[PDB]
């Protein structure tokens, strides 16, 4: 007669992941390197968003 | 170039007002301090008024509060001082300076004056 055992399925190879791109960096290098310091009273507060 | 035009001098019957101005020219004054430095003959310097980078705070000395008025216009890039109720010891050569900047940051009590 005619039977039905299991099933078989194809297994992926591997995986990719996508981004919408990386132009959009945050300003780091200016603080890092900046032409000048504060004092060791009061500090600059800046805001990075 | 740097340079700075004081102008609106003159002598005046004493009691009355008179404006003075100031012309800056190479720079703009919303990013500096300025001083006037007032100096008789005979006598030295005496440190008048000033007025800070930003406008947010204002200072005299004690023999000249209440009487005369400090003003700024960004704009035209024109300092003016407003002289009021002139004493005859107020008789003296005044000068327009030009202090450090927010662009340098500096601790309080700010340092200035340093061309005019």
């Amino acid at each position: 007669g005619i039977y039905q055992t299991s099933n078989f399925r194809v297994q992926p190879t591997e995986s990719i992941v996508r981004f919408p791109n990386i132009t959009n960096l945050c300003p780091f290098d200016e603080v890092f390197n900046a032409t000048r310091f504060a004092s060791v009273y009061a500090w600059n507060r800046k805001r990075i968003s | 170039q740097v340079q700075l035009v004081e102008s609106g001098g003159g002598v005046v019957q004493p009691g009355r007002s008179l404006r003075l101005s100031c012309a800056a020219s190479g720079f703009t004054l919303s990013s500096y301090g300025m001083h006037w430095v007032r100096q008789a003959p005979g006598k030295g310097l005496e440190w008048v008024a000033v007025i800070s980078y930003d406008g947010s705070n204002k200072y005299y000395v004690d023999s000249v509060k209440g009487r005369f008025t400090i003003s700024r216009d960004n704009s035209k890039n024109t300092l003016y001082l407003q002289m009021n109720s002139l004493r005859a010891e107020d008789t003296a050569v005044y000068y327009c300076a030009r202090g450090w900047a927010y662009w340098e940051l500096l601790p309080d009590y700010y340092y200035g004056m340093d061309v005019w």
